[PDB]
């Protein structure tokens, strides 16, 4: 029952926001998102660059 | 339910679809015509907007 | 449709006239005949719509779900029989009214022809869970999961109202059928920014959006087995059901507008599914998974495309079915066991052999086992992904890893292994539990047999 | 025994009852919107002799 | 039946209290270790070796045999992350070091 | 699930909320029940809305 | 709107006398079966608040609480739809008394509008 | 068969070899087919011949429904909810049978693969043009317009291909 | 009418009556594995039949029999490739087959669920024979799948010990990570070619790119337990011989060069992919011969073989020789 309460229940109490906890919380929620955000957009921009000069050759492509 | 299910009648209107697209791809075989159109609605009835530049 | 509400509404007399050992009998009886009536919603057109009235209209989109929530009060019954036992007859009286009057206004609001009516039934669930949640629930923290699941909720669809009622200022109408006929593209441009957002947040926080879903854990593990089922099966689809609903007049500005959340989704679906390799109870990781489940779900209706949209509804329907069994099994162990810890109860297979092949069955159909109706829709909607684009195979792929590693890890640590020594109390599965996980299993596999129905308007 | 096993089992025609009366309801709704019937340029037809609407 | 005075509570700061939590995990005062009071909410959780449950005795009596766990003995933050099934960190007859640069 | 889940997301929505709307309470509610206070109140209020709102 | 200087207005008539140019509404309104219900519902609650047999405590009770509500309903159902009458009367005038402010859309063809296109992909 | 139209679903004449034995070894194969015959076909065709002979007993028609024209998109004022309406289900209708279209020549395609054998490369030209031509329509028809998709979205692809279309060969005669 | 497709399909559903009588009262007596055992024995001899017509004339076929759906503009439906490969590998598969399940009847007398671990034995026969017979790439992922599964519970038969669940993880676990190149596949084959019908994937892929074809060889590393993915085939020998000996062995573990011998029109036109295959091929060979060079569990030392003669048919396959790789398996 300790261990469970302790993992579960016991953490935010206990919690201190502190130079370490607040620069692992900043980078492990948000550099994910903005690191996928800019990657998934730079994709995005090069296919709809190529689709308005033509040259994609989407023969076939159907079904989306 | 499962047996009501299973056997309820075609409103979705596959094989008519199929029916109607064999018909037009046998005209359209035996006329010459080039299959499907790449326009949907005829340029005839559309009146574009004069540009001009 | 009032041939399917009356017979609901006449539900609640029936419930109060009966005598006090026949409400659970009368209950189910009934209950499984206006499901078999609501059947004949799945005969759709590939046309408009079936509208019946100005009031009322069904969908391909809306009969799988219709079919889902008259199917779900019969098993919750079946569910809540058995720790209801030493209740008065009064309230047990009160408890199926609730069970009632959910399914009344899920049944109204899916088949609702306005928006408007829609946001007031939409509202109107609300009261019947909240009541359930924290009047029949166990622990202490159900007030606090009360609190959590009513808040979140309002902060998110007090704005939808504001913008409902200017859209209807504007356009002259919020029925559905002239929305779509008359649609107008909206411009980029602040107003239009916001607008969008009170739109899009009321059906995101109830999905729930990661990062939004807080509340979720809260309530699942807080309420009682019936609540559990229905707000793991039917609740989380109306935000989905919303979302698909509303985009018709957000176009051209979910092009650029549905980024934040994608990547929300995208990562926050790796996020959650970790989650579940670390989680102490059964309850918290079956809510973490269906977490990961909306994400994907999400992502399928941003996408706006439509293999998206087919995968979204085949996912729908195929989660709801598997979380209600998921949570059907944790519960028939917390009976026995009363602890709701994973690692206390342990060789069960050993104890309870037909228990152990629904156990196995049940993660199956989680793992996404083909031709699982749950592997159809993940893999439409991963399809339609890698057209949005190729990188998304990535995250998509390691989800799927993941997923069937915490499924199997729930499998292993309850089933296998030794069986704990000072736990005696382990007597044997009764007929009705039995039958509970027969009724949840062979409908999925029932439907994949016939895959069209589920796939929405645009099969 | 009738009249004695009533009293503990008239519960049983509510629902079906619903049925019948919701099934009515939506009848009456119908006749309301007729106001298109044969009126569509899909679906306009010609009466037949003994025909006095299209649909009901 | 647990009391409220039974369960975890805050890092403890005065002998004291320190000797109360090491009484309440079952453990001496001098192997008694909270986590380091940073800001993450470990609290007054004992900090335990992070040995794996594969390098415990096998022929040793245990309560729970697959789990190699004792009723009433304080459980490990992450025993799930050590369970037998999982990660181990068993003495290993080559050093670490030694079989990465060997394998890379 | 520590950091993220049941740290920092139930740190930014619904704890600041909450420790926002108590903090305004104690704020609003804490009054002595002084006439003396409430209607030279009353008398800058009047002021403002003379002077403000025209 | 704000009709309550309208001309030709009694200042505490309920329902004016060329209210009864208008259909009178059904017995079988729907909106005067909810209001049964709605006395119907009073009753009950009466029958429990005194800690009496809910159902079948007083059947007057709940005969005169239902007619009553239906009685009100009525009326107050007829005055609604005066008034909405009242309403639709008035826009309708304006509009053909001020021909310069709603003019005739000149009506045009999908065919000869041009709307953007915006491709989702 | 004459379950299905023969110039919908073209074949090849199907020229087959004539068995030429070159030893007086006895080739189990016929042998095989022989006794297959003897103990399969025959009990088959029996029963099918039964039940077809039961099914001449009864016999009653079902026919395929025909759809007239509505006028379309093209011809209906802004908010004139009725035209919008026919046109709107006429325009699906015949999305629907477009859809059928390219599914026929995709399975006439698929055929000629499988029949052509090792020579499929040379001998299933026809059958890849028509599906070329056949695809490119469909996707300057129907691509992009999303899961909101509607005739009067598709209206306006078609009206900006046609400027398109019209600046461009502008830019070229007046090159 | 042509009895080759009527034998070809008659083998594959005899082979699941059984399945269907493990209700039945046969299920409880100790009768049922002879009546397996029967029931595939009986089945190789059908399938003989066709393998004969084949080697007479060339006989190939393809059945389409079931529609299933059809999405717009793709339609899947339920369709069987009685090719060379198949009408090859069905005979073999069934003789070994036979020969385990009587080397079974006898190896796991004393065992108390004897008629599970039969039905077993045929769960998993039936989803190799979908595996190999299948035309789309829905229905080869159905029985990707359903081996994975038959697997993981054939591992971890003795589920009491923790080492035998561990194993079964770490397969699952493996088989995922090239279950991802197998999706990746389906998604690009889907969206460039509109097909999983492995035809029009043939005649619109002229010079096939290189991403399907690296996800069709991620697929084939993680099925055959090629170097990145291999200790799970090791980990493997959890389960009891028969198991080791059908599964982990010959039958199962050739299926990722049977997915690669199934695309090799497509293989033949891609010079890298060819190239990364014959690598990955010759280091898993030599590393899991050195491996078992000093091995001392016999078990063991027969796992390792079974990698390495994966390791050699993979580097058939990336020399441009199919065929020879199929008579390896
Ligand atoms: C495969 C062909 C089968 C043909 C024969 C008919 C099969 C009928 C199946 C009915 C549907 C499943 C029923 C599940 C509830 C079982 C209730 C129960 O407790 O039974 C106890 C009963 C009595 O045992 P007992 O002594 O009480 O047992 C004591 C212990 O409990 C010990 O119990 P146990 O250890 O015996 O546990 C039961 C056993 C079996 O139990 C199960 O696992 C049941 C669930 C298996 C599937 C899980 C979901 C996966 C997605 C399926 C989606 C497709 C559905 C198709 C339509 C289904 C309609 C209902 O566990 C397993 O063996 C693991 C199964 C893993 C299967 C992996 C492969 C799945 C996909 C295969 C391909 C299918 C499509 C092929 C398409 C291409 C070719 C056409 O034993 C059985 O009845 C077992 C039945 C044998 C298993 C059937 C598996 C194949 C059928 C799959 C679904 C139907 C396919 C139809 C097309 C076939 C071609
Ligand atoms: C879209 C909606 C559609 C449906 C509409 C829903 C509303 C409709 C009704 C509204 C209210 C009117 C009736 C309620 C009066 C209250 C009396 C009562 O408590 O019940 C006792 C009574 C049975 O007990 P008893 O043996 O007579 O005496 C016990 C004492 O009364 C006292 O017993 P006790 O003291 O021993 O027990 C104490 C118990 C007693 O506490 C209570 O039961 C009080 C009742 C709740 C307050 C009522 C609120 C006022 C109305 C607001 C409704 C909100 C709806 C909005 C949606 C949100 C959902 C919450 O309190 C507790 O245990 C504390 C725990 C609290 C649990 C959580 C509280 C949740 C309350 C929310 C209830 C909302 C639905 C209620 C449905 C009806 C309930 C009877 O119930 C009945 O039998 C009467 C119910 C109706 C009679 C129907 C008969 C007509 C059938 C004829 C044929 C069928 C017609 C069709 C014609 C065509 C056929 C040919
Ligand atoms: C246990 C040991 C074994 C014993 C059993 C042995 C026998 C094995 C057989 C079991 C499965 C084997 C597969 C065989 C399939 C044959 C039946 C199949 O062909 O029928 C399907 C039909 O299946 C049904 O359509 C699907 C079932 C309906 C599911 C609805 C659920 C019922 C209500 C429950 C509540 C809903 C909860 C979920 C809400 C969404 C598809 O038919 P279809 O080719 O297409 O057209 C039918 C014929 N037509 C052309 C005349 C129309
Ligand atoms: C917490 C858990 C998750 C909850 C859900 C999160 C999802 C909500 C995220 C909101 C979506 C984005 C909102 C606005 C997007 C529009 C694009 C714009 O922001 O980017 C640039 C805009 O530049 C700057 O962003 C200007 C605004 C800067 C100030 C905004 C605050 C920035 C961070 C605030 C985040 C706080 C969120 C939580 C609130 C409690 C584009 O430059 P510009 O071309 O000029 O503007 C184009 C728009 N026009 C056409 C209308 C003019
Ligand atoms: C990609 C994978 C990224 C890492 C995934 C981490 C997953 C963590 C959760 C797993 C649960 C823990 C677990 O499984 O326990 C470890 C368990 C126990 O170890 P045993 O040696 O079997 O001990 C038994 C005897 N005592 O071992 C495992 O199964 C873990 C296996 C993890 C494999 C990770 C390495 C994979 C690297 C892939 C590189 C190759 C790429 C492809 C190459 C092919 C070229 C086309
Ligand atoms: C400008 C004004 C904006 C108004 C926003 C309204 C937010 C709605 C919730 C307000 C609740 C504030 C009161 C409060 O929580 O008190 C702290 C309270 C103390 O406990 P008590 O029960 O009061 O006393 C027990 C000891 N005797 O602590 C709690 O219990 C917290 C539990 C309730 C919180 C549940 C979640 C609420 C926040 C979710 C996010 C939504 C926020 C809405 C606004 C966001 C902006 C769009
Ligand atoms: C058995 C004993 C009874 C013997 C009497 C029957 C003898 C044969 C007479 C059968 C009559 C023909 C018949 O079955 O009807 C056709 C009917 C199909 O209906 P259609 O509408 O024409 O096509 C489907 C699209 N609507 O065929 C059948 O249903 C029977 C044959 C189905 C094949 C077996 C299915 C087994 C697999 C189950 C599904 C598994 C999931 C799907 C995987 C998809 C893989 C890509
Ligand atoms: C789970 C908690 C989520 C809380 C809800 C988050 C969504 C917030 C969305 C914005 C709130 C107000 C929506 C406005 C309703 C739509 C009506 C509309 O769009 O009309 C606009 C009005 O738009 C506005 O005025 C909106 C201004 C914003 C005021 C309220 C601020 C609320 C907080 C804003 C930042 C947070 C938004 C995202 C939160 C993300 C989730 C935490 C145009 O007005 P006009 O003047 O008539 O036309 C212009 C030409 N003359």
């Amino acid at each position: 029952i300790r261990w469970t309460y302790a993992r579960s229940a016991n953490i935010y109490p206990n919690f201190r926001p502190t130079p370490k906890t607040s620069l692992l919380g900043a980078l492990f929620g948000i550099g994910p998102l903005f690191f996928w955000y800019y990657v998934f957009k730079t994709d995005r921009d090069k296919k709809e660059k190529l689709i308005q000069e033509g040259k994609l050759d989407q023969t076939f492509n159907i079904s989306y | 339910g499962s047996t009501f299910v299973a056997y309820l009648p075609d409103y979705r209107m596959q094989e008519w679809a199929r029916r109607e697209a064999e018909r037009l791809v046998k005209y359209r075989e035996a006329n010459g015509l080039p299959l499907m159109e790449s326009n949907c609605f005829d340029p005839n009835k559309i009146q574009l907007p004069e540009d001009e530049d | 449709m009032l041939k399917i509400i009356i017979p609901t509404t006449m539900l609640l007399p029936m419930t109060w006239m009966s005598k006090h050992n026949m409400i659970w009998i009368n209950a189910t009886v009934h209950s499984l005949l206006i499901s078999l009536i609501s059947l004949s919603l799945l005969n759709q057109l590939g046309e408009n719509s079936l509208n019946f009235s100005l009031t009322f209209f069904s969908d391909s989109l809306s009969a799988p779900l219709l079919v889902l929530t008259t199917w779900l009060l019969p098993l919750m019954l079946m569910a809540s029989q058995s720790h209801l036992s030493k209740e008065t007859t009064t309230r047990k009286k009160l408890y199926i009214t609730m069970l009632i009057l959910l399914q009344l206004f899920l049944i109204m609001t899916f088949t609702a022809t306005e928006l408007i009516l829609f946001y007031i039934l939409f509202e109107a669930t609300l009261v019947p869970t909240l009541i359930i949640i924290t009047r029949w629930g166990n622990q202490t923290e159900r007030l606090n999961a009360g609190l959590y699941f009513l808040f979140y909720t309002l902060a998110g669809s007090l704005p939808l109202l504001v913008a409902l009622v200017y859209i209807q200022n504007t356009t002259g109408s919020l029925n559905f059928l002239i929305i779509h006929y008359w649609s107008h593209p909206l411009s980029n441009s602040w107003s239009n920014i916001f607008m969008w957002l009170a739109c899009i947040m009321a059906f995101m926080v109830k999905m729930p959006l990661y990062g939004l879903h807080l509340w979720l854990p809260k309530a699942h593990v807080e309420a009682p087995i019936a609540g559990s089922m229905v707000l793991a099966a039917v609740l989380l689809k109306l935000g989905g059901y919303g979302m698909m609903r509303i985009t018709t007049i957000l176009n051209p500005l979910t092009n650029y507008m549905a980024y934040p959340f994608l990547m929300l989704s995208m990562w926050g679906m790796i996020m959650t599914s970790s989650i579940c390799l670390r989680q102490t109870d059964l309850k918290s990781l079956i809510a973490y998974s269906s977490v990961s489940h909306m994400a994907l779900v999400i992502v399928a209706i941003m996408i706006q495309t439509p293999w998206s949209f087919m995968g979204a509804t085949a996912l729908m329907i195929a989660h709801g079915l598997t979380s209600s069994m998921l949570f059907c099994l944790a519960n028939t162990n917390y009976e026995r066991v009363h602890s709701r810890t994973m690692i206390l109860a342990r060789g069960l297979q050993t104890l309870l052999p037909l228990m152990a092949t629904w156990w196995l069955v049940a993660s199956l159909t989680n793992l996404a086992l083909p031709p699982s109706i749950n592997l159809i829709g993940e893999l439409f909607i991963i399809t339609a992904s890698f057209s949005w684009s190729n990188i998304t195979i990535i995250l998509m792929g390691m989800n799927m890893m993941i997923t069937a590693l915490y499924s199997l890890y729930m499998l292993i640590t309850t089933q296998r292994g030794k069986y704990t020594h000072h736990i005696n109390n382990i007597k044997p599965s009764f007929t009705r539990e039995n039958a509970l996980m027969a009724l949840h299993i062979l409908p999925l596999l029932l439907l994949t047999l016939n895959p069209k129905m589920i796939l929405g308007p645009l099969y | 025994n009738v009249l004695q096993i009533v009293r503990d089992h008239w519960v049983h025609i509510l629902v079906p009852v619903g049925f019948v009366f919701g099934c009515y309801l939506d009848r009456r709704s119908d006749e309301k919107l007729t106001a298109f019937r044969n009126k569509s340029l899909l679906f306009k037809r010609e009466l037949r002799p003994n025909e006095e609407v299209t649909w009901k | 039946h647990v009391t409220k005075d039974m369960f975890p509570g805050p890092y403890p700061k005065t002998p004291e209290e320190r000797a109360a939590a090491a009484k309440k995990y079952n453990m001496r005062v001098e192997d008694y270790e909270p986590y380091p009071d940073d800001g993450m909410g470990y609290g007054d959780y004992p900090k335990l070796p992070d040995r794996s449950q594969q390098e415990r005795d096998p022929w040793y009596d245990w309560d729970h045999p697959d789990l190699r766990l004792n009723w009433g003995e304080p459980i490990h933050w992450d025993l799930d992350m050590y369970i037998r099934n999982r990660v181990d960190t068993s003495p290993t007859p080559v050093s670490w070091n030694t079989m990465c640069k060997h394998l890379f | 699930s520590s950091l993220l889940d049941l740290i920092w997301l139930e740190t930014i929505l619904p704890k600041t909320t909450s420790f926002i709307q108590m903090k305004m309470s104690i704020m609003v509610s804490n009054q002595k029940g002084l006439i003396k206070l409430y209607f030279l109140s009353f008398l800058i209020t009047i002021m403002i809305s003379m002077t403000l709102f025209n | 709107t704000m009709m309550s200087g309208r001309p030709g207005r009694v200042p505490l008539q309920f329902l004016p006398n060329e209210a009864r140019s208008l259909p009178p509404p059904k017995l079988t309104d729907p909106r005067l079966v909810y209001m049964g219900f709605l006395g119907y519902c009073s009753g009950l609650i009466d029958n429990a608040i005194r800690r009496r047999p809910v159902v079948s405590a007083g059947l007057h009770r709940q005969l005169l609480y239902v007619t009553s509500f239906v009685f009100f309903g009525y009326y107050l159902l007829k005055r609604q739809d005066y008034m909405y009458a009242l309403r639709d009367h008035d826009m309708f005038a304006y509009v053909k008394s001020h021909p310069e402010d709603f003019p005739e859309k000149d009506k045009k063809t999908y065919g000869e509008i041009l709307e953007e296109f915006h491709p989702v992909r | 068969p004459d379950s299905w139209d023969k110039d919908v679903y073209p074949e090849p004449p199907r020229r087959t070899p004539a068995p030429a034995p070159q030893t007086s070894l006895p080739n189990p194969v016929t042998y095989l087919t022989k006794i297959f015959d003897l103990l399969v076909d025959r009990p088959v065709t029996l029963a099918r011949e039964f039940i077809e002979q039961q099914h001449a007993k009864n016999r009653y028609y079902y026919y395929h429904r025909e759809f007239r024209r509505v006028p379309d998109i093209t011809e209906c004022e802004e908010k004139d909810i009725l035209c919008m309406f026919e046109a709107e289900m006429q325009w699906r209708r015949d999305y629907k049978v477009d859809q059928e279209i390219v599914n026929i020549i995709q399975e006439r395609l698929k055929a000629c693969q499988q029949r052509e054998g090792e020579s499929y490369r040379q001998n299933c030209a026809k059958e890849l043009e028509q599906f070329t031509q056949v695809s490119k329509a469909f996707q300057d028809r129907y691509s992009d317009l999303g899961a909101h998709y509607s005739a009067r979205k598709c209206l306006a692809k078609q009206k900006q291909r046609m400027l398109a279309e019209r600046k461009a060969a502008k830019e070229a005669a007046a090159a | 009418m042509n009895p080759f497709a009527s034998l070809t399909l008659t083998t594959l559903t005899i082979l699941t009556i059984p399945i269907m009588m493990s209700n039945s009262n046969i299920y409880k007596t100790n009768l049922y594995p002879n009546y397996v055992k029967t029931t595939v024995s009986y089945a190789f001899t059908l399938s003989l039949v066709p393998l004969l017509m084949f080697m007479h004339t060339g006989q190939e076929m393809i059945i389409s029999n079931w529609h299933w759906m059809t999405l717009q503009t793709v339609e899947l439906s339920l369709s069987f490739k009685m090719d060379y490969f198949s009408v090859m590998f069905i005979p073999v598969a069934l003789f070994v087959t036979w020969s385990i399940m009587e080397f079974s009847m006898w190896y796991m007398h004393s065992d108390p669920f004897i008629n599970r671990f039969f039905k077993y034995l045929l769960l998993f026969l039936i989803t190799m024979m979908i595996l190999v017979t299948a035309n789309n790439l829905f229905q080869l992922f159905i029985g990707w799948e359903g081996v994975g599964i038959m697997s993981f519970l054939l591992i971890g038969w003795w589920h009491g010990r923790t080492d035998a669940n561990t194993a079964a993880l770490q397969a699952i676990l493996y088989n995922r990570i090239g279950d991802i190149g197998f999706v990746l596949s389906m998604a690009w084959f889907l969206t460039h070619s509109n097909a999983w019908d492995l035809q029009q994937i043939f005649m619109l892929n002229n010079e096939c790119p290189n991403m399907p074809l690296i996800g069709l060889l991620l697929a084939a590393a993680g099925k055959s337990a090629q170097f990145g993915l291999h200790p799970w085939l090791p980990s493997a020998m959890e389960g009891p011989t028969p198991v080791s000996a059908l599964l982990h062995s010959s039958t199962m573990v050739v299926a990722g060069v049977f997915l690669l011998i199934r695309f090799y029109p497509l293989m033949e036109t891609n010079k890298l992919v060819q190239t990364m295959t014959l690598c990955l091929g010759a280091i898993t060979t030599l590393f899991t011969a050195l491996c078992a060079i000093t091995q001392n569990d016999i078990k063991k030392i027969v796992a390792f073989s079974t990698s390495s003669q994966l390791g050699l048919m993979m580097v058939t396959i990336g020399i441009n020789q199919p065929h020879l790789a199929f008579l390896h398996i």
